[PDB]
């Protein structure tokens, strides 16, 4: 049984805009196996309006999922993404970065 | 469209 | 240019919990446009793209009955390679599947697929003459052998060269002001100090389809690796694509680099330099 521990990239779909209505995504690919456990939060809360995307894989076989949410960046506000899979000890939280 | 032949490992 | 279409099909194993989990989803290109899932309340093959959605009922119901049928065969496979394997029926495991076909620009079959993995390996595939399989391990011979004998390859060769490219094309037709469409990247470049000695310099390409896409750093006009990082192409969610690259420098010499992006909605390859 080939494991592998997701790539996690947190980032939102248009450049962000203090004030502008924008979505919030974060990408978890090339996991193995597929039970993967992802919230989006907003200052260290869960986001509960959050959608996914069908679970697919690539040619490696490894899978990638497409979590988003409707969000207005402010210039205080913090987003992340908490990720959990087997080959993780801990849930892993990235921080978005805007500033990129 | 989807296949329709019976492949079974 | 060229277009892909293709299946995808994930079978989870649940010991106790019931039936195997069965997601299956179709793509043209980089646009999903079918999905199936065996927890979800319709038990029918559902549209995920706006064009798909004029098919009529003999359509959906044809792909519906097909899709179960996989369904039933994935259900039974999961069995049958724990018994190849001697494992208990107490773990969970997992059989993936693809199939689909490449088309050349002018939408003639250029590449056929059917392939297999258990667990996240290789199992067994089907070769480009799609004639003969890969067996990845001494357990995939058995069904190699079975298939040989059955002449399986042969059945699948039809299905790859001829319906496979027949509903592709009229997919792209139906489809044509999504799917033929390319959106060229746009591009820009951002500057940060690390401190008073390096720069990041990252060049971005956002808003593109379809996905493939070549972002390269040169000093001097000459290629350059070292100091450099890419991310994996992301999807926007909109149906477009993002992909950054980025390079550290030296603070002072930062006009002697160049971001170069190629792709396939650009007339010609663009050439970033900071400022």
């Amino acid at each position: 049984m080939i494991q592998r521990t997701p790539k996690i990239q947190v980032y939102s779909r248009h450049p962000a805009e203090n004030g502008k209505s924008n979505f919030l995504n974060c990408y978890v690919s090339g996991f193995h196996p597929s039970d993967i456990e992802v919230d989006l939060l907003k200052n260290g809360e869960r986001i509960e309006k959050v959608e996914h995307s069908d679970l697919s894989f690539s040619k490696d076989w490894s899978f990638y999922l497409l979590y988003y949410t409707e969000f207005t960046p402010t210039e205080k506000d913090e987003y992340a993404c908490r990720v959990n899979h087997v080959t993780l000890s801990q849930p892993k939280i990235v921080k978005w970065d805007r500033d990129m | 469209k989807l296949s329709h032949q019976p492949v079974l490992l | 240019g060229s277009h892909s279409m293709r299946y995808f099909f994930t079978s989870v194993s649940r010991p106790g919990r019931g039936e195997p989990r069965f997601i299956a989803v179709g793509y043209v290109d980089d646009t999903q446009f079918v999905r199936f899932d065996s927890d979800a309340a319709s038990q029918r093959m559902e549209p995920r793209a706006p064009w798909i959605e004029q098919e009529g009922p003999e359509y959906w119901d044809g792909e519906t009955r097909k899709v179960k049928a996989h369904s039933q065969t994935h259900r039974v496979d999961l069995g049958t390679l724990r018994g190849y394997y001697n494992q208990s029926e107490a773990g969970s495991h997992t059989v993936q599947r693809m199939y689909g076909c490449d088309v050349g620009s002018d939408w003639r079959f250029l590449r056929g697929y059917h392939q297999y993995a258990y667990d996240g390996k290789d199992y067994i595939a089907l070769k480009e003459d799609l004639r003969s399989w890969t067996a990845a391990d001494m357990a995939a011979q058995t069904t190699k052998h079975k298939w040989e004998a059955a002449h399986v390859a042969e059945q699948l060769r039809a299905y790859l060269e001829g319906t496979c490219v027949e509903w592709l094309r009229r997919y792209l037709e139906n489809g044509k002001e999504t799917l033929q469409r390319t959106d060229a990247p746009k591009t820009h470049m951002t500057h940060h100090a690390v401190s008073d000695h390096e720069a990041t310099l990252r060049c971005w390409a956002l808003s593109f389809y379809p996905a493939e896409i070549t972002l390269t750093w040169q000093r001097d006009g000459e290629d350059q690796t070292q100091d450099t990082e890419l991310v994996e192409t992301r999807p926007a969610g909109d149906g477009t694509f993002q992909k950054w690259a980025a390079v550290v420098v030296p603070s002072g010499q930062e006009q002697r680099y160049t971001c170069h992006v190629q792709h396939e909605g650009l007339p010609k390859p663009l050439t970033l330099r900071w400022e």
